[PDB]
């Protein structure tokens, strides 16, 4: 009958590894939420990087000729020099 | 037959000396953790239960049931049916009932009753009780007039662990002062059950009113009372040297 004791008494001797585990399985069901939170950052710091890289960022769709017909800076409306 | 007892033989079953490791290897396999695993996609998910999947099954065994009868060098009598069926029913009786009580020591039977599969010298409470809740078992202990008997319901396959909890009650129970104390709401809840079967309370009344302070009139169920008095680990261990011995 020891023996049956030996065994019911390791059956817990990976506590540790198994209580990683069931958090490392939280974590995973976690990432998902990765694929609107990127977006959403890039989203709110677009205005922040420059038009080259607002250019490569959006993958050429946006560019300078795509800035409002009234620029927050009228003096760049149309390019940085101007409609002409 | 080696051992005749009480109009009953029996064959004798010699005690022998196992190594912990040879034993171990003999030992049912189960887990407690899943830490991992092996991805294995359901290979039955699109085939109805109407068509058979399973071939080659071996052929049946059968084998008409008789009672054998063993007994231990130390006195303990065993008496097995074997019906080939997948579920066990493992059951220890000890002839120890309320009807052995004196007045003093009344519901010291239920109180051992109550303090059943609790903290043993190789095991936790807890242990066992989440040892018999993961491997499916049901079971417990009732308290009669002339026996008291611990009862497991398992897979037979797991019979090795089982026979050892049973047993692990009678051989070596740490009737440690604070477990005891928590089954004294195991009363309140005993009458209550009782009390609730209008058929088995009345008769509980005709064998009181039948055997007027006597063997078979003492009470099944300790009172919640001045019975609390007495209802401790140390006087649960003297009423069990009195009664509970291999031999009963
Ligand atoms: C199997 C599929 C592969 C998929 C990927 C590759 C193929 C995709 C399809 C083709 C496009 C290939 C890529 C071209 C990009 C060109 C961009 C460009 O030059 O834009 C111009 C801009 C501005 O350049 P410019 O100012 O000189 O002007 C460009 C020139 N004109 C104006 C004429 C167009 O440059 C950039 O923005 C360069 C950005 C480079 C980014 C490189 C990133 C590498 C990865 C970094 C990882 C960081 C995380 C590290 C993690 C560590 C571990 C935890
Ligand atoms: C393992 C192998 C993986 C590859 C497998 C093969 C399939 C994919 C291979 C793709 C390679 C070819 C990429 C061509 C890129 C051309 C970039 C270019 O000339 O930009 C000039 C533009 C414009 O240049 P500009 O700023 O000088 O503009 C000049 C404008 N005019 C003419 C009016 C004066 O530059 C940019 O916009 C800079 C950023 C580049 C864009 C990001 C990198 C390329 C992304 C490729 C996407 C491909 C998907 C399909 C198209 C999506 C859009 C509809
Ligand atoms: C759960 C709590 C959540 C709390 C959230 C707090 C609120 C967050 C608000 C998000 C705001 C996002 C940034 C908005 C920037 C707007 C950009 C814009 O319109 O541009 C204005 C104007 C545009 O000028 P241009 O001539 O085009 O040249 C600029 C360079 N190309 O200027 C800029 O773009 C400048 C923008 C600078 C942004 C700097 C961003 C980095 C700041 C770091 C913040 C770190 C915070 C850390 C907090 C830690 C707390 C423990």
């Amino acid at each position: 009958t020891l023996a049956v004791y030996h065994r019911l008494w390791g059956m817990t001797e990976q506590f540790a590894a198994r209580k990683k585990w069931g958090w490392r399985q939280v974590y995973h069901r976690m990432l998902p939420f990765q694929i609107a939170l990127y977006p959403s950052l890039m989203w709110y710091l677009f205005g922040w990087f420059d038009d080259p890289y607002k250019e490569a960022m959006t993958l050429g769709i946006w560019n300078v000729s795509k800035r409002s017909l009234y620029f927050w800076d009228p003096l760049r409306s149309g390019g940085d020099k101007g409609w002409y | 037959g080696k051992s005749t007892i009480q109009g009953t033989s029996y064959n004798v079953v010699k005690f022998q000396q196992e190594d912990v490791s040879e034993v171990v290897k003999e030992v049912p396999h189960f887990q407690f953790y899943y830490i991992g695993g092996e991805h294995k996609d359901n290979k039955y998910r699109d085939v109805p239960l109407d068509i058979p999947v399973l071939t080659e099954a071996p052929p049946p065994q059968l084998k008409k049931p008789e009672m054998k009868f063993s007994v231990l060098e130390n006195g303990m009598r065993i008496v097995s049916v074997d019906k080939q069926g997948l579920t066990s029913n493992l059951g220890l009786f000890v002839h120890a009932g309320s009807r052995f009580e004196t007045p003093a020591e009344e519901g010291l039977s239920h109180m051992v009753e109550c303090v059943a599969f609790r903290s043993t010298a190789h095991l936790s409470h807890l242990r066992t009780i989440k040892t018999i809740e993961v491997l499916g078992m049901n079971g417990g202990c009732q308290a009669g007039r002339e026996h008291i008997m611990y009862n497991l319901e398992l897979l037979r396959e797991y019979m090795p662990v089982a026979s050892t909890l049973v047993v692990g009650n009678v051989l070596f129970p740490r009737l440690l002062p604070w477990e005891v104390n928590a089954c004294h709401k195991e009363i309140k809840k005993a009458h209550e059950r009782l009390k609730a079967d209008t058929d088995q309370y009345v008769s509980e009344l005709l064998h009181q009113t039948a055997y007027h302070n006597n063997t078979l009139g003492n009470a099944l169920l300790a009172n919640e009372g001045r019975a609390l008095e007495h209802f401790t680990g140390d006087n649960i261990r003297e009423f069990m040297m009195k009664h509970f011995s291999a031999e009963r």
